[PDB]
């Protein structure tokens, strides 16, 4: 950026989307970067707006292009365009490998319910030879449970054959089973929907501290997400975190025991990012979108808003959220998942 | 979808502040759960999931247990025509 | 349409799922998304087990 | 009880190639029965555009009239004019 | 002799117990070669052009400056197109 000046000096999603902007409006444009740096708030005492809300308000600015979220309070000063971008409140969680060594998963081939169910055959049949032949014949049936199945008895015969056939399809079935993990592994948990996420208390979540993430819960009648608020209130200790950049460091840092309820535009461009372990789950929560702001009464609010329904039909919009998402995406997991 | 107003219509701006305050207050989500959801004939057909299961199913573990008892008590049967001759 | 009721005054507002295009946004005015929506992917799920 | 347990003189070659017999058998059930379990382990099919995309039992179409096929038609993306470049060219009509 | 064939009550159960330890083993022997033998049969070997731009494990390039760059750049070819944009921004310089 030092050995570059004018507009080439940024670039990404709304870079490439004011020259668009630009184009079918026919005007130059300047891209200025605002004071304050927090946009999109107004204080409850003087009731002065900062930020790029208030640039175009007090004159400061003549149009606005950035991830702005669309709100009621901003649209009784402004003039809001349709969105050129959907999102909504998605859950983010690390992509569990498992990657899964230990004891639980040497019983994994045959069911938990075949391993207890062997045994009521071993003893079964071990008792069977005590009928067909109680210390030295139980000591004798275990000496001929393990050799297969003295039997001069045509009935003692028998239980030894049916005996042999019916274990030789449980070690069958142990061993085609126990081969089809080491060669694919899905693996495959955790459930992706949000009404999952909050039946269990092993795996913490949170959202951000202050912001449009918390309110959703707070005042929803829903009773799905009611059951979400009455948790994150009472849950200690504190799953808040203070900004963004720190709800994202503690998924990494949770061992999978932790998750974040966020934006689907935020959480779809981490899973793209390096290290590669973040991975959108489920569907969003709720509908919002993004859009571009215009003053009221300005000479550039209806013009830009016809276009960029022209820009979204003839698919310009899917293939930029394609551009700097997927296409130049750092996705290490593409590749590590399939080597 | 949207809702459409003639263009300079006296109703024009004010339905369309009256729909963010319907979704922000959550009243449009939750209208979308009534009609859908909630009156839905297949609101059971919603909740269970269907996940990709590790271990080896039970039901054909079966087949081979009831052949075996199957050849138990057909051998109990031989037992006593073998303890009378 | 509903769009044509609207413009030729045959009524005062339509309240529907009207899709938010272009060639309509041109003619009448057309207020905030109440409803996000896609092209999506319908298949029958098994019902494979046996 | 010679069956129960594998199979002297002339009854050695018959126990003998017994086992070797049923030896076959018992690698071909649990060699044939690894195949069916790992396919499955496979599937699938994935919920995603590109897994409907890159196989063509599970065929796909849309309506015949309206923007659902105006879209796959002028969409300039590699995922979807592929789509749309197959039920456009699709027999019977999808 | 008696390791062989499989395994007084005290040894009886030395001879149950001990198949159980060594018929998990064959059968994780078994089970686990059967999954470097599916491995391999999944090789390319030896593929064709297109596969060699759906992974990004063995890297490709071209000449820096030439009839042959040139061809990736504009070539409106799907398959093409999806080796350019690889080729384009891979780090280190291919
Ligand atoms: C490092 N090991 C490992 O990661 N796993 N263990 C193997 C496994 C292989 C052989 C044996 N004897 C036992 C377990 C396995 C067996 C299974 C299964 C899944 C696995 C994968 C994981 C749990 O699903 C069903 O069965």
């Amino acid at each position: 950026h030092e050995m570059l000046e004018g507009n080439e000096r940024y670039e990404g999603y709304c870079v490439d989307l004011a020259a668009e902007i630009a184009k079918h409006c026919g005007f130059k444009y300047k891209l200025t970067i605002v004071g304050d740096g927090k946009y999109g708030a107004r204080d409850a005492d003087t009731k002065i707006w900062n930020g790029m809300v208030g640039e175009l308000v007090y004159g400061k600015a003549d149009i606005a292009i950035a991830p702005l979220t669309i709100t009621l309070v901003r649209e009784e000063v402004i003039d809001f365009s349709k969105p050129f971008m959907s999102l909504g409140i998605s859950i983010m969680i690390k992509k569990p490998q498992k990657s899964k060594p230990g004891v639980f998963s040497f019983l994994d081939p045959l069911a938990y319910e075949i391993w207890m169910c062997i045994v009521f055959a071993y003893i079964g049949v071990s008792v069977v030879l005590f009928l067909v032949s109680i210390f030295n014949s139980l000591w004798f049936s275990l000496g001929a449970f393990m050799q297969q199945g003295s039997p001069r008895s045509l009935s003692g015969r028998i239980v030894g054959g049916v005996w042999w056939f019916f274990t030789l399809i449980i070690i069958s079935s142990y061993t085609a089973n126990l081969a089809a993990f080491l060669t694919v592994e899905r693996m495959v948990s955790p459930i992706e929907s949000a009404e999952d996420l909050s039946k269990q208390t092993e795996i913490a979540y949170g959202t951000l501290d202050s912001g449009s993430t918390k309110e959703f819960f707070r005042r929803s009648k829903i009773a799905v997400f009611d059951k979400m608020w009455t948790y994150m209130r009472s849950a200690e200790p504190s799953v808040f975190v203070r900004t963004t950049a720190e709800g994202v460091a503690r998924v990494r840092k949770s061992k999978g025991k932790y998750a974040y309820l966020l934006e689907s535009t935020m959480n779809e461009y981490i899973e793209q990012r390096k290290p590669c372990d973040t991975m959108k789950v489920g569907g969003n929560l709720d509908s919002k979108g993004y859009g571009i702001a215009t003053p009221k009464g300005s000479s550039l609010g209806t013009p830009v808003n016809l276009a960029v329904l022209k820009l979204s039909e003839q698919g310009v919009l899917d293939k930029l959220k394609n551009k700097w998402w997927y296409d130049k995406g750092e996705c290490g997991a593409k590749d590590s998942g399939s080597k | 979808y949207g809702i459409a107003t003639p263009k300079g219509s006296s109703l024009g701006t004010p339905v369309n502040l009256a729909v963010l305050k319907l979704s922000e207050q959550g009243v449009l989500d939750k209208l979308k759960n009534k009609w859908w959801y909630d009156k839905g004939e297949c609101g059971a057909k919603d909740s269970g999931s269907k996940e990709k299961t590790s271990a080896l199913s039970l039901s054909n573990v079966a087949g081979v247990f009831y052949i075996l008892v199957g050849g138990l008590g057909l051998a109990m049967l031989v037992a006593l025509i073998e303890f009378c001759y």
